[PDB]
């Protein structure tokens, strides 16, 4: 995994990264939209929307917890209380949650 | 649309 | 009027653990093997960094339910007192009573725990 | 069908914690401080009394959610292995999916784990 | 103050002269509610205890609640289909109210 | 029945 | 501590 | 486990 790569994209907000990340959860907001607890292998952090082009992986279950991705292409947006949100709008998924079978490592929330 | 998004936790 | 007010006080030096008191978490550091995170909790009058989640609850503070400035009911704790004479409570179950995004902010002026 | 039939050897032989496995519970017996519970469980294929209950999730097992004949999911757990070389599951998290009223008998013909 | 061992007693031989002495565990409405009490005697608990429905005031104007220390001065036990024994709460006094008690009682075990 | 249904499920 | 309590059979 | 733990200020 990018370890590192989600402090990055919080501090400084460089889409010019492809990082690969590890799902941990993915949670509906109730036609849904879906929210998800991604981890780079050093932290974990749910400040991530998919794009709805992307609900068909999650749909026909490409994209669940555990399973590894590359994100492609992805946008940062900063909300009115200073908290910035990941908008997932290209990915790939290299392993499939079966084939990793497991959170990896022992990520913790991104705290700073 | 961002904001109503995120305006509740992740987890309920 | 949200907080327990003087729980804090009353589980360092009772060290009775039949009270549910409301509390806010502040802060949250985990020490690195599942984390182990220990919480930095005010009950509106103190603060104080000497409460241990129990790893069951791990998933709360993993999926963000747990952060900081919710605030939280106490359902079950244990208090351990250590060589040196510090109280320490782990917490051993709870429940989310507002979020972090609903509360915003730090409820009032707590300082340090210091008797 | 309801019981995950081989996961009691799967962990006694690998020791592998990355299962969740559907179990039901045979019988539960304190050693008495809170009380530490043992488990008798089946995972429909054999039965074993190497588990013991995390102290956490006590009131499961005091307010009845956790009895005979119940079939619960482990959500986690830790082996340890004695000196001896005999396997003790620490079940750390669980779901009870069925209440002993609603199951209400013991599920198949599971038989001692003896290898 | 609590009878230790009177409910194996009562589980085992119904004696309906024993006037134990209980702790109120818990108490659950099953929907005029009736409810169904967990109750300690300081080593035991057990869930097979009902209200008589002409004992409700006590529960709904909080006489009866969680922790609360009781004396059961009249009950009878009935054998349900399956062979479970079931006691019937006829008449109680609360000795002890939940807020005087505080805290459950010793550490009682299921009766098993 | 009557006694059978306050019995017939788990306490919780 | 679970060596002291597996020094004993489930039932005994 | 929990001297070991309290040995360390809460920001280390």
């Amino acid at each position: 995994l990018s370890e590192g790569a989600i402090a990055a994209i919080m501090q400084k907000g460089d889409t010019n990264i492809k990082p690969i990340l590890q799902v941990i959860n993915i949670r509906p907001i109730t036609p849904p939209r879906y929210r998800l607890l991604m981890s780079d292998g050093l932290n974990t952090l749910s400040s991530f929307m998919l794009a709805t082009q992307l609900n068909p992986l999650v749909e026909e279950e490409q994209l669940s917890s555990n399973c590894v991705c590359q994100i492609h292409r992805f946008i940062v947006n900063t909300l009115k209380d200073g908290r910035r949100v990941v908008i997932l709008m290209e990915l790939e998924v290299l392993k499939s949650a079966e084939a990793v079978g497991v959170k990896i490592g022992n990520p913790v929330p991104y705290n700073e | 649309e961002l904001e109503l998004l995120m305006e509740k936790s992740f987890w309920e």
